[PDB]
């Protein structure tokens, strides 16, 4: 409710979406640095966009240290300004620019543990994120990492019903989405986070596919082609095909060689084929991998 | 399995119970509305049921829209000529929130038989967002029902459909249903449906989950029971028509029980 654009001073552009453009800005009265996301309306013909309605309604309820905080909403008849807490970097940029010899394990562990806290909190408030990827994970100077960009998120019911198909950026997209399953759930965000865990260790995408089928194939070549034993129902999925090549599952220590036993264990449970067996964010928080965790 | 979020369902249930209190309309709003009445609201809701049918919207969308309408009418006086504009805007917002493929704005303008312009629908959309402060993720009767359904032993589609129907019926009549929380109307609906179809009662497992007993549900059950008994006579009939469809197992055709036995 509280703000107006008079009190902010734009500092520089920091990003862009299909959502519009993001600026860094300064509250001139309190000193607070913020991210302003502009969503123009006079350009749209169908009124306020559903992405924006979802982002605002969902983020107004999710107050958590590992979710980027929506501070305010300036709703003119010409423009919609979303005021967010500002974070200087994203995980992708950090990986490319500073992590050239690696991200040290203490920091991987800290980040992963924070990401799981943030995601657990989403799932406990019946929100699927549905676009977790490094570009959407922001990092501050103090060592916090936070979930951002809730434009693709959705409030779910229990049990879930059918939602939008083909969600999640392709590299981060779960096998159940790829195989066209009628229902998907909280397990799709864990899959993404698993891909992200692996990527923080190697600094390259675990499964960089260039189409749905290529993405499936890359996953199958890494984790083995799933059958009824590892995944009951799989062969009955709408886009499963009997013609699928049958690749052997390789030793998981070959998937991410530098990862320790606890790391491998947790990663395997995040990338389980069966969504029903994949670990939940809430349970992953107690994995031994985190036993010695800090926040540097 | 994970489609029932075993690790989160309790957290979620507790959260919805908190939110339903926040998202609750003012019980007495209608007497503070000079130019509209419960009867006019019932006409509007029945029409939204028909719109939902014509566009094959989710039932959840229907419930969100009513929530938005009732919360709006709790702080904004509206002339009878404008009531439909509020309803139209609410259905649009509910559709953009809940639907995979919401109808276009032009389709909403079309269903109001050109009573309003596109500009008017869009301005009202904006006014509704301002009044609700974008607080659109409201708990519905449906959100509670689907969870209560998981407690059936075993699952029964006639029970699920009949409970959905009874819950929809309650949307129509602000008196008395404005006085009841979604979670309680859902409980009453589930118990009445279960009793009607199978003879059984509200399960102890749901006493555990909800803290509600037949004693705490009793007032709503008696209202909902009268509502079910009178439903063939009600001025509004769009829900009964809708639930004659095989998609809902033709549950509107089931005979209501004459007594509930306490």
């Amino acid at each position: 409710g509280p703000g107006s654009m008079e009190n902010f001073q734009k500092v520089e552009k920091i990003g862009e979406g299909t959502y519009g453009v993001v600026y860094k800005a300064r509250n001139k009265l309190t000193g607070e640095v913020v991210a302003l996301k502009k969503i123009r309306l006079d350009t749209e013909t169908e009124g306020v966009p559903s992405t924006a309605i979802r982002e605002i309604s969902l983020l107004k309820e999710l107050n958590h240290p590992n979710i980027v905080k929506l501070l305010d909403v300036i709703h003119t008849e010409n423009k919609l300004y979303l005021v967010f807490e500002f974070l200087h970097q994203d995980l992708k940029k950090f990986m490319d620019a500073s992590a050239l010899t690696g991200i040290p394990l203490p920091l991987i562990k800290s980040y992963l543990f924070q990401l799981l806290q943030g995601l657990a909190f989403c799932h406990s408030h019946r929100v699927l994120h549905r676009d977790l990827k490094p570009q959407n994970l922001l990092i501050n100077t103090e060592g916090a990492i936070k979930l951002a960009d809730f434009g693709l998120a959705r409030a779910f019911g229990v049990p879930v019903r059918t939602y939008t198909h083909e969600v999640v950026t392709l590299w981060y997209r779960a096998p159940e989405i790829l195989l066209g399953c009628k229902y998907y759930s909280t397990a799709v965000d864990i899959w993404s986070l698993g891909c992200i865990f692996a990527e923080m260790v190697t600094r390259r995408a675990l499964f960089p596919g260039d189409s749905e089928i290529d993405q499936l194939f890359r996953i199958f070549r890494t984790l083995g082609t799933p059958d009824e034993v590892v995944w009951p129902g799989v062969t009955s999925m709408p886009d499963y095909k009997p013609s699928f090549p049958k690749w052997a599952r390789q030793d998981f220590s070959k998937v991410v060689p530098p990862l320790d036993e606890d790391g491998r264990s947790l990663l395997s449970q995040m990338l389980h084929y069966d969504p029903n067996k994949r670990i939940s964010a809430k349970a992953a928080l107690a994995h031994p991998f985190f036993q010695d965790v800090t926040k540097p | 399995g994970v489609n029932e979020v075993p690790d989160y369902h309790e957290d979620i249930h507790t959260y919805l119970r908190e939110m339903e209190v926040k998202c609750k309309p003012k019980v007495g709003y209608m007497k503070k509305q000079p130019d509209i009445t419960n009867s006019m609201r019932a006409i509007l809701v029945d029409w939204l049921v028909e719109v939902g049918e014509e566009y094959k919207l989710q039932n959840e969308t229907l419930h969100l829209a009513v929530n938005y309408i009732d919360r709006f009418l709790s702080s904004m006086s509206v002339l009878r000529g404008k009531l439909q504009l509020v309803g139209t805007a609410a259905m649009l917002l509910a559709s953009k929130f809940e639907e995979i493929y919401p109808p276009e704005v032009a389709e909403f303008v079309y269903i109001t038989d050109d009573t309003y312009t596109k500009k008017q629908v869009l301005r009202m959309e904006h006014l509704v967002l301002k009044v609700l402060a974008f607080d659109l993720a409201a708990p519905t009767i449906n959100q509670f029902l689907t969870q209560y359904f998981l407690h059936q032993q075993p699952a029964n589609c006639k029970v699920e459909s009949l409970a959905m129907f009874l819950g929809e019926l309650s949307l129509i009549d602000a008196d008395p249903y404005l006085k009841y929380l979604p979670s309680v109307i859902a409980a009453a609906a589930f118990h009445l449906a279960l009793y009607t179809v199978t003879g059984q009662s509200w399960p102890e497992s749901l006493v555990q989950k909800t803290g509600y007993t037949l004693e705490t549900l009793k007032p709503c059950l008696l209202d909902l029971h009268q509502t079910y008994l009178r439903a063939p006579q009600h001025a509004q009939q769009s829900i009964r028509e809708k639930y004659k469809n095989s998609k809902y197992h033709g549950v509107s055709l089931l005979n209501p029980p004459e007594t509930l036995n306490v």
